[PDB]
RNA sequence: UUGACCUCAAAUCAGGUAGGAGUACCCGCUGAACUUAAGCAUAUCAAUAAGCGGAGGAAAAGAAACCAACCGGGAUUGCCUUAGUAACGGCGAGUGAAGCGGCAAAAGCUCAAAUUUGAAAUCUGGUACCUUCGGUGCCCGAGUUGUAAUUUGGAGAGGGCAACUUUGGGGCCGUUCCUUGUCUAUGUUCCUUGGAACAGGACGUCAUAGAGGGUGAGAAUCCCGUGUGGCGAGGAGUGCGGUUCUUUGUAAAGUGCCUUCGAAGAGUCGAGUUGUUUGGGAAUGCAGCUCUAAGUGGGUGGUAAAUUCCAUCUAAAGCUAAAUAUUGGCGAGAGACCGAUAGCGAACAAGUACAGUGAUGGAAAGAUGAAAAGAACUUUGAAAAGAGAGUGAAAAAGUACGUGAAAUUGUUGAAAGGGAAGGGCAUUUGAUCAGACAUGGUGUUUUGUAUU
RNA sequence: CGAAUUUGGGUAUAGGGGCGAAAGACUAAUCGAACCAUCUAGUAGCUGGUUCCUGCCGAAGUUUCCCUCAGGAUAGCAGAA
RNA sequence: UGGAGGUCAGUGACGAAGCCUAGACCGUAAGGUCGGGUCGAACGGCCUCUAGUGCAGAUCUUGGUGGUAGUAGCAAAUAUUCAAAUGAGAACUUUGAAGACUGAAGUGGGGAAAGGUUCCACGUCAACAGCAGUUGGACGUGGGUUAGUCGAUCCUAAGAGAUGGGGAAGCUCCGUUUCAAAGGCCUGAUUUUAUGCAGGCCACCAUCGAAAGGGAAUCCGGUUAAGAUUCCGGAACCUGGA
RNA sequence: UAUCUAGCGAAACCACAGCCAAGGGAACGGGCUUGGCAGAAUCAGCGGGGAAAGAAGACCCUGUUGAGCUUGACUCUAGUU
RNA sequence: AAACUUUCAACAACGGAUCUCUUGGUUCUCGCAUCGAUGAAGAACGCAGCGAAAUGCGAUACGUAAUGUGAAUUGCAGAAUUCCGUGAAUCAUCGAAUCUUUGAACGCACAUUGCGCCCCUUGGUAUUCCAGGGGGCAUGCCUGUUUGAGCGUCAUUU
């Protein structure tokens, strides 16, 4: 059973693993089909962007405090300063966070710039107007790094 | 060379819907483009397979052979032409089965339902 | 998962004159009594049950692949491996061959076959045409009824027609100077493939 | 050859029963007749006749009804659509849409806005 | 005396719903042992098998009584990673997560508890009508022990102060789209072999079609089909330029400043104990019992307990697509898979036959030939059949049918043999057989003189 | 061999259960715990088997420890690089 | 050895694969090549890839086949024989003549359970009837089971088992009259009328469980290839019904 | 009955087989060594031998394999108190 | 010398290996969401000119109707210039129907083809008896409707 100057090892294989053993042969399946969720969704929402506007945030923990990433939603002190309601926001593609706060200013003013930014850079159709087609972009990850 | 996702090229797939067929893959579409002599003539081409025409048996030990189609025996996957028979070792006289498209059509067997194709087509003979 | 499992075989044990191997139990079949469950009993289950959970891919180190790639390009312009690999070279001027990007323009498969003819690479063609043969064996029923060699290998730099027009050339394959797959490059991890470059494609390697 | 629906569904009610009859009368006299010699293909294509007049009589009884009820609730289920329990006990069109005074006068202020990015 | 109300009942009262099936995946309950520990009892197997209840195309979960401790993230799910790690374990054998990070997909919310009280504004059913997934009367009702409007903690409500937006269901052109139809390219030209050309050779054509299949052998061109496009039929679709069908009446919601307030779920939380479970260890969850709260309260902050803070969320109520699962169903596309003792048990009138009282058990069995052309006819025989004959490319394909191995058997014929046979080295005898002075002095005297 | 008799049909009792004038008897040729399927390809230090050729090298039954004594680990002996 | 990528523009219906061959050659060998025969549709060499890759054994698996061996045997139940006919064919089939046996708790005549068409007729003998077969419970094709009275049905028996209700997570378990709001027939009325409306008695409590228990009522004679207490001819009975 | 005949027609078993004596050998050989010898094909019997066949000895031991049964064995447990 | 084991450029057997074939399986992937009290899944019995099985179907029974295509089906037959057409077909569709006895299975019962009750008819010159045709009669619930019950209770005192 135990024999030469080997590692010990710990192979969890004493229950019946082998029923729950799933192959991802449907990797490029997957992919396929994500893409083409991709491509349909976008149609639908001809040109809106595909997503929504999403926050700059710091991470967490200490191991992550020097790097800062896409949150969740805009604060809604954030939307108020940038001169806009939750109720709107949501409307044209500006993801809200009613539980997250501002506690430091440059975030604060990062967010704020960012939602200028978005103003600034898109149309809003009204709602008995013509419909002028402006080239769809599917990323306003992308255009708003 | 195919490019839909809708055709099969397999094999067994192809064979069974083959022996297994309903009139949709009953053979080929079993009306299809004809021979030399209505084609070259007339150029307006099409029209579809009856019993009733005439044919010549371009292949085979009775190629060269006319003759009329006696039956369309789709469960055989062939066709029975009248005077092509082997003759019995007592006499009888048996229809020998052949293949269609062993065959050009030489004389039509006309309907409306064909002359329906020709305004379909297109055609003006 | 369940075959050769499907029964309740048991044993007799011992006593009864026959192998210990587990046997149908019942009566009135002829399958009653018969040895089941062993990979050397008729109907058992076979050794080692194959799974679908075999390592079926294998990854190479991304570099290793480029590496290879590239001895693969550069086993084309070398004329011994090209003869070497069988790829019917003897007419074509000079090696690497590479033509005016017009041929990426090109638009019906008359003057595909027009352009190999030119460039001296239609003797491949025959080849292609001529080396097809049943495969020999149970492929022949796996949908891999038919055999045949490789053609050259046309590379440009745009698809304006050149892949429409070529499809239906046997043999033959188009790619992209930006994929350049060693599948095609090395077939069969031969080197020394037949290439016929674009002039597009060919300024697009540096 | 065989007796047409398209015909039947010109003729009343007593025509129908009285072709019915002598129908059956044909079909009993073939049955005796079906014992003294060995084949006799003509009863299948009575028993279908007697099957397309059977056809086209439920067919105006049925439809008799169906305008008989019409324009009110409370159809006979055998009248009623068949389609499948499931989809029998789904929410209907008009209730699956319903919403509240509340969510409704959300809905109009603040409809999902079409807009694009354009830079 | 006569009417109610509450509770309870009855009717083949008027109209409905539930039950079973399948169950691969899903949500729960219930629940082993073999096994491993080289014994075995905790442990492990396994919070598995078996058992029971309940769904949908997904289910569950889900918009924090969360994670954190940071310069903070911000519903849920899933993948990669964290990680065989923290931790649990006769600390043995073994077991074993989560936060953060990257990503896929991302969507939000709504009830209870409020001060309509100048008007129950609310809803089912019955009848009537209509343009019938419903609208409008009217009526009986239900309902104030509370049905509407309004608010949901992200807020909100009352009151005082402004120059701000929207009045459309299914159509029809059309549009991922669902079910489908139809039209759209080129040799069967000539010689050889053969029964059959679909093989060999010569000469072509088309190719956005040289996939696949069929046809008497290996067929882009005999056909489809394939490839490109074209023209049509019906359908859950407001996404839009319009809608044969008004162009809505003294209303809907959003924002700024200032005052007052601002309900927020109980035999529940929480505590003890027991059992079980978990990686959760002075107790991770759950459950039984006992105890039983509160409002700057309560929960959580992974070592039990006072005291002081701090950080976070807001339970005991509720809905929600996507990414995620799927050995079942339906419909498809494939494979370095198997090839009839293989592959599912079943390629075939296979869960058929057969066995067992029953639960249940459960096979074997694919191939004539291109086509049946399935052997007409004559003679022997009671007949089966034989011998001819005939069909076939082949009866060395005759249905006891492609090929037709071996064991075993009748056994061209040869040989050997006094209680086995077989074997090794060697020769002899018998039988049988491969290999050799065929063109190279004359550069050639004969020999069908460039055939030497 | 007129009875604690023999016996048909109906009925009841079902597996650690039944039934037993008691033999561990009987419970469908199964009984000192029936039969069927599944867990389950249960575990086996034990028995048997383990499929081509040639070439080169070539052992051990000894040490220590082990509920170890028909087994392992360890060292030795051997091959390969 | 099976399959895969590449190549030999390899072999092949003018014959691939397979198989047989005290024919040849090569290799120490695993094996390779080839002559001859058989055969009919595919298959090889080389460079590589891959695996369900090599058998003499496992009381191995499945299947097939020997020696034993024309052997053991085909001897319980007293017993057969003669002739004819039918048939190629008779020890065994029919007919006659004998001889025997069951010897009325039968080798007789009926039934119950079970079987399921074995019944009966006609053709018929490949297989089955451990010899035989012209015969048959075999094979093929058909015919046949006639009820108010014979049974079931009805009744209750040991006992099964709903509801009411109570357990049980639950499949379900108990419970059978229990702590339940468990009930017809006469001129009531007797012309929007059949319950628009004062006409009594109750103290019923499901249901299933016997083809031998209890029960309403049928006999004789005749009839068929096979049915009969059922059909037919006579002669009766019982129950219900104005 | 056996026997012989006509029909019908198995099975067990079987590495290969089947004459001895001694020897030596896994210490009782059909085979090996040395001798004796040894002539086709066979039939009915027969029970010396084939350490004959029938069954992975049921006795005995070993196994860290069971089970039935019993108890002041260890660990629990329905019930009961 | 025969008769009696071995080898066959040998034939014939026995047997069914090998080879080649594959309308099957297996595995992977992709899309979809639809059983049943409007009676499902499943079972039994039947149904074809000539069917036993198998497929399909339900006494309208290998099937009716509606639709499309446009001459079959085919083992043998059999209505046929049924064929220039509201039209063949073991054809495809498939929306309208039929849908026996059952089964969650529903009047009660069920090893019975057992036994009832209500309504409308028809007949036997009959509200009650019998027969025939057609309709019906399960539980648990829910919402509403009538009829009630209870000195539970309120008005209300002949």
């Amino acid at each position: 059973a135990i024999s030469k100057n080997l590692p010990i090892l710990k192979n969890h294989f004493r229950k019946h693993w082998q029923e729950r053993v799933k192959v991802h042969f449907d990797q490029a399946g997957k992919k396929v089909s994500r893409r083409n969720a991709r491509a349909t969704r976008a149609a639908k929402i001809a040109p809106r962007p595909l997503d929504l506007l999403r926050p700059v945030v710091r991470a967490p923990t200490v191991k992550y405090n020097r790097k800062v990433r896409a949150g969740r939603g805009f604060t809604l002190a954030e939307v108020k300063a940038a001169g806009l309601t939750a109720a709107y926001a949501r409307t044209i593609g500006i993801a809200v966070d009613h539980r997250r706060q501002n506690r430091n200013q440059e975030i604060f003013d990062a967010n704020v710039q960012r939602l200028k930014e978005y103003q600034s850079k898109i149309i809003v159709f009204p709602r008995n107007g013509k419909a002028p087609e402006a080239e769809q972009v599917l990323s306003a990850a992308a255009t708003f790094p | 060379a195919k490019q839909s996702l809708d055709v099969s090229s397999d094999r067994r797939k192809a064979r069974k819907a083959y022996f297994t067929a309903p009139s949709s893959q009953r053979r080929v579409l079993l009306s299809a483009p004809l021979s030399k002599e209505l084609r070259a003539q007339y150029g307006i081409k099409a029209l579809p397979i009856r019993r009733d025409d005439e044919v010549l048996v371009v292949r085979g030990s009775k190629k060269g052979q006319e003759g009329k189609i006696s039956s369309v025996y789709r469960l055989k996957f062939a066709v029975q032409v009248d005077k092509v028979t082997k003759e019995k070792v007592n006499g009888a006289s048996v229809p020998i089965n052949l293949h269609p498209s062993k065959l050009v059509i030489t004389k039509l067997h006309l309907d409306k339902d064909r002359k329906a194709l020709i305004q379909r087509k297109g055609g003006k003979l | 998962e369940k075959a050769g499992h499907q029964t309740s075989a048991e044993s007799w044990g011992t006593g009864r004159a026959v192998a210990r191997i587990p046997r149908v139990g019942g009566g009135g079949t002829g399958r009653s009594g018969q040895g089941a469950f062993g990979n050397m009993c008729r109907g058992g289950r076979m050794f080692a049950p194959t799974k679908t959970w075999r390592k079926w891919n294998v990854k190479v180190n991304h570099n290793e692949k480029r590496y290879a790639t590239a001895s693969a390009i550069a086993a084309t312009a070398v004329a011994s491996l090209v003869l070497a690999r069988g790829h019917r070279v003897e007419k074509i001027p000079e090696i690497p061959l590479v033509v005016s990007t017009d041929l990426e323009s090109i638009q019906k498969t008359k003057e595909a076959v027009a352009a190999l003819k030119a460039v001296g690479a239609h003797s491949d063609l025959l080849k292609v045409l001529k080396s097809k043969k049943l495969r020999a064996g149970k492929g022949k029923y796996r949908n891999r009824r038919w055999t045949q060699r490789r053609g050259p290998l046309v590379v440009y730099a745009e698809d304006n027609g050149i892949v429409k027009a070529l499809r239906n050339v046997p043999g033959v394959e188009t790619a992209n100077v930006a994929s350049l797959n060693l599948l095609q490059l090395a077939p069969g991890a031969h080197l020394g493939r037949f290439v016929i470059w674009t002039e597009a494609a060919f300024t697009k390697l540096d | 050859a065989g007796v047409k629906a398209y015909e039947l569904r010109t003729k009343s009610k007593e025509q129908l029963a009285s072709q019915l009859v002598d129908l059956k009368k044909e079909l009993a006299e073939l049955k005796v007749q079906k014992l003294s010699r060995p084949s006799l293909p003509k009863i299948k294509t009575v028993r279908k006749s007697i099957a397309c007049v059977l056809t086209v009589i439920n067919e105006q009884q049925r439809e008799a009804v169906r305008q008989l009820y019409k324009g009110k609730k409370y159809q006979p289920k055998d009248l009623r659509a068949k389609k499948t329990r499931a989809l029998r006990r789904a929410l209907t069109k008009f209730e699956a849409s319903q919403v509240t005074e509340k969510q409704r006068k959300k809905q109009i202020a603040f409809p999902q806005r079409k807009y694009a990015i354009k830079a």
